[PDB]
């Protein structure tokens, strides 16, 4: 339990570490804390995450709804839970994520990547705003 | 200002109807009526990056028919990012401290949004961007099926060809969407077919598509049969089987079409389109090149001049 | 704070997040805790990572000598330590590392990677088996 | 057996001072009483991926000497490998399955220590891998060396040239290592230097080593000077500065040499050495070459014979 | 004399089962016990025009094994074919005039049936002609799988891969099929299926076979699983879908196979068989290279010589 930061809670199993590694999480000198495989109730098993000293904004906190939906935030100030969310689907995923299509112009040049989100037919489809080709977001890679 | 003023022209699929029927309106009055000093002390970057022959000559014969002036290049090869390794964003952000508005062809789609996002107050009107978009080929298009329809809405309209790499059918089904009533055939190589991000608009809007092998099953219905070009260039290697047209149309396999239907292509035509179809009264192909002039006499007096024109 | 499995600890800063990719760890069922960013008493600040049930292959230890000299290995049943132990150096790490000479043959061709390695003057240097090249451990730090 | 019986040839780190005496006292017999039969129903593999004239036509013609036959390619791409894809891996899998030993010459280090790993029981000999080992180049060099100086012991030998990459000096410099009071002269530019590895194995054994900016600093004083050309096609291009020789002997600077010094290069000189030194009685590499055949001769009947006896 | 003494052995198609037999125990006897002196005073040609490794090398070794000396050519740039313009016919004219024997492989299918229309008394070797024939190939194959197998006849032989352009796998079923029993799966992508005239000589001859998309349907039921690569050489660009393998062999896909079973596979490989297939006892493309040393000695011991005895 920590004092200030966040608790990053309910993240279903196998996605925590791929958090960690998607939004480079541990590039900091902040105390973290990671539980992974821990036992739930209303989840079976989850994963956990504690970041000291930081928060999420609401974008920020959206960004997991693609991989944790059902995760909880828990915004934490002297050891109070001052603020509880949840990742609602957000609007757009930019920087993170790759273009799948090999002649988009976002390879060659100096911009962040960037794509539209929405909701089809039980996957989430993906729109790039440069090359405006549309992708599962299955395959979509990061980096 | 009207709506138009100092937009962007990148993707169909930012314009709304009211934009289409805008360009259309104005192509018509500067028609009938040119206004050969509209742009008198504009000078204009006309960018080709990849091949063309009717859009950039019809874009930059447009710009003088209306009193600007024009600079740039058709290669890119001599350009200081054909030879010094120079990016397209620097490009671009040299190139808007000179003109009034850049007109570029590119063969990366995405090209003509990213110089957006370095040519400052200065728009981009895209003349396509690899296989994405081709806004100004879907305006003379309009334009040509209103001339020869008298509508744009309850149509039979065929696409034919690539339609997979077609950057002008992605953009022209993208707007006879934004109409009502409007009927779809899609007849194409399963390998090059309309790709799913057009065919779930469709359905989102309630339109009416169907996928078909042969050009007689819906000549008898069609007003419009718009045939592509194989877009080679951009095929994957995995694609090589599709470089020759699968559907060829003559003068024969217009027998029971409607008097009222024209055959329509953007060209270049390979050999899609048989030279005896030229002489027939359903060939529309040259007009419609023609008419390029009037859509990009129009988009230039709406993007570059304030008022609404008379 | 287990009962049976493995702790490493006084893993430097920024190195328990790449130890935990490089040996697949996060890939199994078992509970596992991380602390990064740890207050130490002999390092200042460290990393820590327990897995639950689980313990190295002699190959992760030896991979672990380069990444992390001093951590420490402790081995836990019945909730106690009966084994504790530091990284030995072995004279040969195979298949994780690659060669930085570009002309080697161990690049186009599908052989394991293989390294003499050995203390030299201030770091290690690393020897291939195939091109006889060596080269300190820094430069096959990255790759 | 003899020591090397059935043995892979692959780097002189792998030979001791013995090894290296078998090979030169072998040759020394064949050159005096020949063995035509010896290999007599032996098959070897010739195969070069690198361009060779000495290394392959000798050897092949010291396989023929001995009475075997000889199989395999000087150019790779009219192999499997350079047209099928096939890895090198596959092509040593089944050429260890039609003859008795290997031969390769290779662009890339490490090539035949791979090649060992294919190839079984059958023995494979290191004819250059890239700017790594050539061992039987070592293997002539000493023979040539214990010739005109009557020992390999306490010698003064200067290197000149491309000493990074030359395999030639790497492979030499560890053989006179294993005597004993040998001299080393390093004469290179300095982005050509003799490797540090090589120099850390003559500290740890406490061998003698300089550098010199010229041939002039050491003419007085040398036993064997051994003239290598730049290994253009190993440069890197940031390295393109020193594509010419820097060193250029000639017959001038020769005034104040050693009565018994001989000039050796492994082959070919491009202009490092100019013909005005090849009448001289320093003169020696073309006599060097020659011993190939003796060498490599002396090496592969012991790789393929239990025992010689004279 | 035996009854293919002096013949061309040009198509599967022209040789009976008890050639084929005579073959293979002639190439069990040389293996047990080899004639190092057989072809003494031999020349044979081997005048490759494509690319080779195994059946170029296995086919010299084989030479010398037996004693004969070898001339000819890997590439043909260098030929008077290659540079003055030369036609295969003059070219097969003069070398007859030199050789006892050729051996050829050649790019165009037909070329060693044409070669014996101006060989004279000079026996033809086909080596490979284009996607057409592959005798020597289906030789050595028979005899490996007699050899893992002890039978020709009753066998469940799949066949994988590019099965239309594989000569290896024309020549091998057209061979197999001249046994009693044999059933065959051919597992290959439907643009490079196994030939109509295969199928047909398969049905007069009363031969099941079955297509298949998978191997895994079939892994518990084969004796000889035969990989092949895909002839990317061959394809039209029209075909160029094709060129990565379609079914790719690892480890993991042999647990339900038959104790007994063999992976063949002509060689090379790309990708169609992961290389931890080769730890396994089910890999034996290696020991069936390693055969044609025999089968291609025995071939030409009955080619050159009136009569053997053992
Ligand atoms: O620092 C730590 C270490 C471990 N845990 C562990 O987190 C787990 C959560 O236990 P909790 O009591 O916090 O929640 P819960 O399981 O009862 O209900 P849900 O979360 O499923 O809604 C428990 O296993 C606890 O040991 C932390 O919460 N924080
Ligand atoms: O199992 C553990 C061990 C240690 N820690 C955390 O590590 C911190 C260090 O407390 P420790 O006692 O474990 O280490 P140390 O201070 O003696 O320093 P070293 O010389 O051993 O490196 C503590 O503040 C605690 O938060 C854990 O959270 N869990
Ligand atoms: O190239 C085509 O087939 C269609 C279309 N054609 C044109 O715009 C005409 P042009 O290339 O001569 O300017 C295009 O997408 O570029
Ligand atoms: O090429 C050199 O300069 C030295 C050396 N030369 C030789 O081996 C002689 P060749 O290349 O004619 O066989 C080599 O490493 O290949
Ligand atoms: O090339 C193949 O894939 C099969 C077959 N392979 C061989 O004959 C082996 P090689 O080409 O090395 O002599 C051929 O038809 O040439
Ligand atoms: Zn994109
Ligand atoms: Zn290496």
């Amino acid at each position: 339990a920590i004092k200030r930061g966040t608790v990053i809670d309910h993240i279903p199993a196998q996605i925590g570490f791929k958090l960690l590694s998607l939004f480079k999480l541990t590039e900091t000198d902040q105390r973290i804390t990671i539980g992974l495989n821990l036992p739930s109730g209303e989840m079976g098993r989850k994963d956990l995450i504690k970041i000291e000293n930081t928060f999420l904004s609401e974008d920020q906190v959206d960004q997991l709804a693609l991989y944790a939906p059902q995760a909880t935030v828990n915004r934490i100030d002297n050891y109070e839970v001052v603020g509880k969310s949840r990742p609602s689907l957000p609007e757009r995923i930019d920087n993170v994520l790759v273009c799948p299509n090999s002649n988009c112009i976002s390879h060659a040049e100096p911009v962040s990547s960037s794509f539209a989100v929405r909701k089809r037919a039980n996957d989430i489809a993906l729109k790039c705003k440069y090359c405006e080709k549309e992708f599962s977001h299955n395959v979509v890679l990061a980096n | 200002a009207n709506p138009l003023y100092q937009k962007h022209i990148i993707s169909i699929n930012d314009l709304s109807r009211d934009d289409l029927n805008l360009v259309l309106a104005t192509a018509a009055k500067l028609k009938a009526n040119p206004q050969p000093e509209l742009l008198k002390h504009k000078v204009i970057a006309s960018c080709f990056f990849e091949a063309s022959t009717r859009t950039r000559l019809s874009f930059e014969t447009s710009m003088h028919r209306l009193g600007a002036s024009v600079v740039g290049f058709s290669d890119s090869a001599n350009t200081s990012l054909g030879k010094k390794g120079e990016t397209l964003a620097d490009t671009i952000s040299v190139i808007s401290t000179y003109v009034d508005a850049i007109v570029m062809r590119h063969p990366q789609e995405g090209a003509a949004r990213l110089a957006t996002e370095f040519s400052g107050n200065v728009p981009v009107l895209n003349a396509g961007d690899g296989s994405n978009q081709h806004p100004t080929q879907t305006l003379l298009d309009l334009f040509t099926i209103q001339e020869t329809q008298g509508r744009l809405d309850n149509l039979h309209v065929a696409m034919v060809g690539d339609l997979k790499y077609g950057r002008t059918v992605h953009s022209l089904t993208q707007a006879l969407a934004k109409f009502d009533g409007n009927r779809f055939y899609f007849i194409a190589p399963d390998a090059l077919a309309m790709p799913q991000y057009i065919l779930d608009m469709l359905d989102e809007k309630g339109i009416a598509w169907s996928l078909h092998s042969s050009i007689e099953e819906v000549m008898a219905e069609v007003d419009i049969l718009y045939m592509t070009r194989v877009q080679k260039e951009r095929l994957d290697p995995s694609e090589y089987a599709n470089v020759k047209a699968q559907f060829v149309l003559r003068a024969s396999d217009l027998h029971n079409a409607k008097a009222n239907m024209k055959v329509l292509h953007p060209l270049p035509r390979v050999d899609e389109i048989a030279t005896d179809v030229d002489k027939t009264p359903h060939a529309w192909y040259f007009q419609q090149a023609g008419n390029g002039i009037f859509a990009r006499q129009a988009l230039l007096a709406l993007v570059l001049n304030r008022d609404l024109v008379l």
